């Protein structure tokens, strides 16, 4: 029963249409608790989740000085970046930085994600270790060497094993009632021909949480991907998730076929078979 | 809970 | 520069159940940069009362967003999602199959 908490943000630049855009957003493990968007009205760091509306003015007004400072180094990134680069003013640049902590079941830190890309690609990371940076390429070195001159890891570092955590147990406790809920897959499987030889199998898990889930198919109890077909886990939109996988079998040997479902919320993993 | 640090690449 | 094309689901948040109102989801993922344009379609006609959330991204930097209304599933309107990106050179339309 791990956990995380991870910050994203998003810094597309408009060429001759204002300041770049820019979107924020805040999770704890699969649920977003806060936003922040450079074109909405309020200017403020927004609630997303029930159990953050709790803290007070304190929290919300340091919290919109960070997102609002984010979004002003974001935008000087992006000409830095259009320097490094040696490119124009006239292309739309996306600029994205993410990072945050893990925790284990026992709620002791894992590991700590601070990263960067520009235009989709890889940027610069934080090594494992916590004390020292991967660039991806000879700019991304210039910004290591800025960083290590100015001691950022360190810095760093003290807020992924230090604010980061604390902060991350803290919601984890007032959002007891949801964070740490555990919504089983409730399964079904559905049946369509598709000629007059063979047959679609489908199993469903829906209404789950966390997102984390593994849909697998057996014949005869032998794994198989031959003529199967998994679909990204999809968000229903009420906090939950959901995801099918199906299977093209010979029609009349659908009991060959199983369907293998495994999730935290269940103690034993669930084994589907069509009858 | 964000960090404090003004970082610039 | 990355770009990446757009995987495209259209779904009900709960079972379809004709005469019932649900919600109908269009999830895009998978995509860069994040400029995109995404539309629900009732009959071929666009809906309006559309929400989307707001943007997020995976771990390969790649983004995503789930447009979303409330609807009444029938028997005979057909719903659908349209999807317009930099990397599909053709609109993709994912028709709703309510098995899918």
């Amino acid at each position: 029963g791990s956990h995380s908490m991870r910050y994203f943000y998003t810094s597309v630049s408009r060429p001759g249409r204002g300041e770049p855009r820019f979107i924020a957003v805040g999770y704890v493990d699969d649920t977003q608790f806060v936003r922040f968007d450079s074109d909405a009205a309020s200017q403020r760091m927004e609630p997303r989740a029930p159990w953050i509306e709790q803290e007070g003015p304190e929290y919300w007004d340091g919290e919109t000085r960070k997102v609002k400072a984010h979004s002003q180094t974001h935008r000087v990134d992006l000409g830095t970046l259009r320097g490094y680069y040696n490119q124009s003013e006239a292309g739309s640049h996306t600029v994205q930085r993410m990072y945050g902590c893990d925790v284990g079941s026992d709620w002791r830190f894992l590991r700590g994600y601070h990263q960067y890309a520009y235009d989709g690609k890889d940027y610069i990371a934080l090594k494992e270790d916590l004390r020292s940076w991967t660039a991806a390429d000879m700019a991304a070195q210039t910004t290591k060497h800025k960083w290590e001159a100015a001691h950022v890891a360190e810095q760093l570092r003290a807020y992924l094993e230090g604010t980061c955590v604390e902060w991350l147990r803290r919601y984890l406790e007032n959002g007891k009632e949801t964070l740490q809920r555990t919504d089983a897959p409730k399964t079904h499987m559905t049946h369509h021909a598709v000629s007059d030889h063979e047959a679609t199998l489908r199993c469903w898990a829906l209404s789950f949480y966390p997102a984390e889930i593994t849909l697998t198919w057996q014949r005869d109890g032998e794994d198989q991907t031959q003529d199967t077909e998994l679909v990204e886990t999809r968000p229903a939109g009420d906090g939950t998730f959901q995801k099918w996988a199906a299977v093209v079998v010979p029609s009349g040997q659908e009991q060959r076929y199983t369907c293998h479902v495994q999730h935290e919320g269940l103690p034993k993993p669930l084994t589907l078979r069509w009858e | 809970k964000q960090w404090l640090v003004w970082l610039l690449l | 520069m990355i770009q990446r094309t757009p995987k495209i689901q259209v779904y009900s948040r709960h079972p379809a159940e004709n005469g019932k109102s649900n919600f109908l989801n269009c999830y895009v993922s998978g995509f860069h940069p994040s400029d995109i344009e995404v539309d629900l379609l009732k009959n071929g006609e666009r809906i309006e009362k559309v929400e989307h959330s707001d943007l997020s991204f995976s771990k390969d930097w790649s983004f995503y967003l789930l447009y979303y209304t409330e609807f009444t599933p029938t028997e005979k309107d057909e719903y659908a999602c349209r999807v317009n990106h930099v990397t599909l050179s053709q609109p993709k339309i994912v028709k709703w199959d309510r098995d899918m």
